[PDB]
RNA sequence: GCGAUGAUCACCCAUGGGUGGGUACAAAUGGCAGUCUGACAAGU
């Protein structure tokens, strides 16, 4: 009856998942289409409110998750943590080292905007539109720093 | 003359002595009270349906327009050619005049009086029709008329999406400690299935 | 350790502890509707602000008759984000009833929160400048205060005076220079607006400058008499 | 030992040890007064 | 007190159990 | 020896302090508050104590005016010299707040400067005549 | 009334443009949205422009709530080019911030301009 | 001789009365979100689940609700009645049906 | 009509309560607690 009560918590969860994909695509579709379902989610729940995200500048959603090491290398003078809580985005992912640092920029401050876009749009197709084209963008400058090389041929 | 009212309980309909003159002796003379409206206590009343949406519907067509509540309270209020009625909405005044029973009707005129008096003695009029509280139900019906006047559209709500991702995070945490609890039980008949296999919903 | 005074008017208090606070009773135990601290002294009270809420800085600045009892009811004009109206439902307890209005898209939101908290807040998102578009909602308010930011302030009052107030009531209003002229003198300003509730029958007993805690600010109290 | 006297850090628990504290303290103004 | 003596009481006849109920 | 990070840091911190301190206090009031009487015999017999019904602290003292049928510190210990001193203490620690972060902001602003000149520009060093330093960069669109 | 508040006319966009530019070049106008949403947090912002032809109008409608919250005014222009002209920079910004500092021979220019947009707002 | 079955079993009842407990307040907060008078009408979290099962949406409220909702443990509190009225005069906010779907499977959880 | 299977061993007001303390759990929009930089980068 413990492994029943275990295998109905494991279905039940999975089912949530879902549910909250669900959930998270009508709540932020563009945040869906930039980042992630549950990355996005995960920042919602740092900020507390979508209004406030949205409120929150571009550093702000970069270093929203390492908010420890931020203000702990801000007081003794050392290098500021360039990932938190995006890092686990698919795309930070595909990138790597300094790359992985310029994708997690220009994907904070693109997804600044299309959250912003989504937070405010009180009129909204739920489309996808603004997050197909803006990762779209993150796509071609992925692209074209992968193609950028560093060793002299 | 008639006065047809709105209450968050109902559409109140009130006959008075032919009115203008009616209004102004009563505000000459203090009619606030329930002397007044035991003069004017029902002409004929109508509950809306136990629908929160029905009547929230309901009473967004009475900012716009006139409905079918209207009508099957307004099917029988004349008894000649000719019957008047007094409210305070001039749209709705207009409205009642285009309508097909074409019974003339005063907009907001002087009979602020007559509105604001039987507002105030309406708990004189609640042992007419109405035998409860009208604050809660107002308290309701007040909700129910913001939540549509904002676009409110029910799928997207921050605090559900937080307390969801939170219960997931619970979840998670439940599902491996009871993982690890029935994990050691099964120790008991099977350690080297228990370091064999990693996976909870395996085991 | 904190001892509780209780002010000149029923609903309002006052903490001598460590530190001096203007303070009320708590509706919603524990739950700080806009950042505020709480202390429970038990008994959970609650400490007002002046600079968000000029309500709190004119029973502070001195005021002689507040018509906002226990057991009454009072409209709230101007109810931009709640954190007034949360305040007054505090000081007027079960027994009163408080009808918030607030035309806006996003302090309505956080009033339809507020709302969800606190029964005795009533929320109209309908506009002011009409009662007949929400005369359905609210009916014959005892006390009525504005804290709204438009020209056509006595106007208003006159319409919501004449139409939502029972007779002998009461009127009060925080006026602002800055916004209607920014031009000429606050006095003769208030003056002006003094005279034009006396042409909207509204008998003004008091007024109020509110110097220390904001800039160019007014309150003005008056009975509503001989209205039909 | 306690639940309102677990602390963090056993420095921090020297300084909550009060006769080691006055301990201490005397004896470093009978070595400042030995120093000056 | 005279919980602390109960207490004592029951002290010594739970171990007398435990030792019965273990042997 | 220190920089930007760290006293922007610190300025929030102490931002948030002062913020959370002045949330905390207390002020009197200091208004004209007039009252408007109907008829002028009223006027010349009018008295703040018959018309606030009070007592002469009780007028004086704008917050509690209380009715004299409301009215039909010694709890702590030391009261004359030890609570006020708590209050007092509390102020100055607030004006000793709002006092450090001036100065930092000062100690900020001067780095921002050298920042700023050593950072970029086509830049002419003036001197103006109460002995104080400017630099004017050159008008030119930055690509 | 659509979303875009206050939009000025052709003069008072114009004076303020140039006020952008004398600002811009005694290094008193912080330059982007998220910078401006930056010293909005800062308390050093003292005046906001934005655009009105964004992609679109909401990524710098964010900005008029926060200063509504933190009192420091703002007012759009109807082309990000035109602003990013007046910015002097070869992109165009759409979000532009006017800071504060006390030694500034310009302050007068800067407080004439804030009683012209707190008549307007 | 074995022992580890009674300490395993009081360890699994205890954390059992601690889940219990939480995932019944969600399931008080999760239903207080469409219908806050019911946590305010019943206290009781398992009854509360089983009457979230029951009362999905607080729409369905008939004569035949009133007699299942009363063989939902009793009449003689006045349960049944106050909550029908509350229902009838709720001002909660209404949910999605997905929603709807997780919190009487999530009260579901919570009874088995 | 005993006992090793175990004898015996902080205040105030007069066998009642307040203070003080310790034990486990839950909530906090309670405190620690403060959200990095900003015009150039790459090929020719």
């Amino acid at each position: 009856a413990l492994a029943e009560q275990i295998v109905e918590f494991a279905a039940y969860r999975e089912q949530l998942s879902n549910y909250l994909s669900a959930r998270m695509k009508a709540i932020a579709p563009n945040l869906t289409q930039l980042v992630g379902e549950l990355v996005g989610a995960r920042l919602i729940a740092h900020s507390g409110s979508l209004i406030s995200l949205a409120k929150s500048p571009a550093s702000t959603i970069q270093i929203l998750g390492a908010e420890k090491a931020l203000f702990r290398a801000l007081k003794t003078k050392h290098d500021t943590p360039k990932y938190g809580l995006l890092y686990h985005a698919s795309l930070v992912g595909q990138a790597t080292g300094k790359n992985k640092g310029k994708i997690a920029r220009v994907l904070a401050a693109k997804a600044a905007v299309s959250l912003r876009y989504d937070a405010l749009a009180e009129d909204r197709d739920d489309s996808g539109d603004i997050g197909l084209e803006s990762r779209a963008k993150v796509e071609n400058r992925l692209s074209q720093l992968e193609g950028r090389d560093l060793r002299t041929t | 003359a008639y006065v047809l009212t709105e209450t968050s309980a109902g559409y109140a309909l009130l006959k008075a002595s032919d009115k203008i003159y009616k209004s102004s002796s009563l505000i000459q003379d203090l009619d606030s009270s329930d002397k007044v409206l035991k003069e004017f206590k029902i002409a004929a009343f109508s509950k809306f349906n136990s629908a929160a949406n029905a009547l929230e519907e309901a009473n967004s067509i009475i900012e716009g327009k006139v409905s079918s509540q209207l009508e099957k309270l307004l099917e029988e209020i004349k008894k000649d050619k000719k019957s008047t009625l007094i409210v305070s909405e001039t749209k709705l005044a207009n409205a009642i005049n285009k309508l097909g029973l074409n019974f003339n009707v005063v907009s907001d005129a002087v009979t602020l009086d007559i509105y604001r008096a039987i507002k105030e003695y309406l708990p004189e009029l609640l042992p007419g029709m109405s035998d409860n509280d009208l604050s809660k139900m107002s308290l309701g019906l007040a909700h129910s008329i913001g939540r549509h006047k904002l676009k409110f559209s029910a799928d997207k709500v921050d605090v559900m999406i937080i307390q969801a991702i939170a219960l997931l995070d619970d979840l998670d945490k439940e599902l491996n400690t009871y993982a690890m609890r029935c994990k050691e039980w099964y120790g008991w008949h099977f350690p080297e299935l228990a370091k064999i296999v990693t996976d909870s919903v395996a085991y | 350790k904190v001892v509780i005074e209780p002010h000149r008017h029923a609903g309002v208090y006052i903490a001598r502890g460590k530190e001096d606070l203007l303070v009320t009773k708590n509706m919603a135990p524990g739950e700080s509707v806009y950042g505020e601290k709480r202390i429970s002294v038990k008994v959970e009270y609650r400490v007002w602000n002046p600079f968000r809420s000029k309500l709190a800085a004119g029973i502070m600045g001195g005021l002689d008759e507040l018509f906002i009892a226990p057991g009454k009811k009072v409209l709230y004009l101007g109810a931009a984000s709640g954190t007034s109206v949360s305040h007054v439902s505090d000081v007027v307890g079960p027994e009163g009833v408080v009808y918030a209005v607030e035309f806006s898209h996003r302090p309505g939101r956080e009033l339809i929160s507020m709302a969800k908290k606190r029964p005795n807040i009533i929320p109209i998102i309908e506009d002011a400048r009409h009662p007949q578009k929400y005369r359905m909602l609210i009916g014959m308010v005892d006390c009525v205060f504005a804290d709204v930011a438009q020209p056509d302030q006595a106007r208003i009052i006159a319409l919501n005076s004449h139409m939502f107030l029972k007779d002998q009531g009461g009127v009060v209003i925080s006026i602002k220079a800055n916004c209607i002229d920014s031009t000429v003198d606050a006095e003769t300003v208030f003056a002006r607006e003094v005279q034009k509730l006396r042409e909207e029958r509204i008998k003004p007993l008091e007024q109020l400058t509110l110097e220390p805690y904001e800039r160019d600010h007014c309150i003005v109290v008056g009975r509503y008499m001989r209205s039909g | 030992m306690n639940r309102k006297e677990r602390k963090s850090t056993i420095l921090e628990t020297l300084m909550g040890d009060e006769a080691s504290n006055k301990y201490f303290k005397r004896k470093y103004n009978e070595i400042q007064e030995k120093s000056t | 007190k005279n919980k602390g003596r109960i207490s004592r009481y029951l002290a010594n006849k739970c171990s007398m159990a435990s030792r019965i109920d273990n042997y | 020896t220190q920089d930007s990070n760290y006293v922007r840091t610190l300025r929030q911190i102490e931002l948030k302090k002062l913020e959370k301190g002045a949330k905390q206090l207390m002020f009197k009031s200091s208004g004209n508050h007039t009252i408007f009487v109907d008829s002028r015999e009223k006027m010349n017999e009018f008295t703040p104590e018959k018309f606030f019904n009070t007592t002469s602290e009780m007028v004086n003292r704008s917050e509690n005016r209380l009715t004299k049928d409301q009215l039909a510190n010694a709890s702590s210990i030391m009261p004359k010299e030890s609570l006020d001193k708590k209050k007092l203490k509390k102020f100055k620690q607030v004006k000793q707040h709002l006092q450090r972060e001036t100065q930092l902001k000062q100690v900020q602003q001067r780095m921002d400067a050298q920042r700023e000149l050593l950072k970029k520009g086509s830049k002419k060093k003036i001197v103006d005549s109460s002995g104080k330093i400017s630099f004017k960069w050159k008008k030119q669109r930055k690509r | 009334n659509p979303k875009a508040f206050p939009l000025a006319d052709a003069a008072l966009t114009q004076q303020i443009l140039d006020v952008v530019q004398q600002a811009a070049n005694l290094r008193q106008l912080k330059k982007g949205a998220n910078e401006a949403t930056k010293t909005l947090n800062r308390g050093i912002s003292e005046f906001i422009i934005m655009a009105a032809d964004c992609e679109p109008i909401e990524i710098l409608l964010h900005l008029p709530l926060l200063c509504e919250d933190k009192n420091v005014p703002y007012v759009f222009v109807p082309s990000r080019v035109a602003l990013g002209r007046a910015c002097g920079v070869s992109r165009p910004v759409i979000a532009a911030s006017i800071t504060t500092n006390d030694a500034s021979a310009i302050k007068t220019q800067i407080y004439a301009v804030k009683d012209k947009i707190e008549t307007l707002l | 001789k074995n022992d580890n079955h009674i300490i395993q079993a009081i360890a699994l009842l205890d954390q059992l009365d601690k889940d219990i407990n939480t995932f019944a307040m969600r399931v008080k907060e999760w239903y207080g979100w469409h219908f806050p008078e019911l946590a305010k009408l019943v206290p009781d979290n398992y009854t509360f689940a089983k009457l979230v099962l029951f009362i999905k949406d607080k729409a369905s409220l008939n004569d035949d609700s009133l007699h299942d909702l009363a063989a939902l443990l009793n009449e003689d509190s006045g349960i049944a009645q106050r909550v029908i009225d509350n229902a009838r005069i709720s001002m909660g906010q209404d949910i999605s049906e997905t929603d709807m779907e997780n919190v009487c499977v999530f009260a579901q959880r919570v009874a088995s």
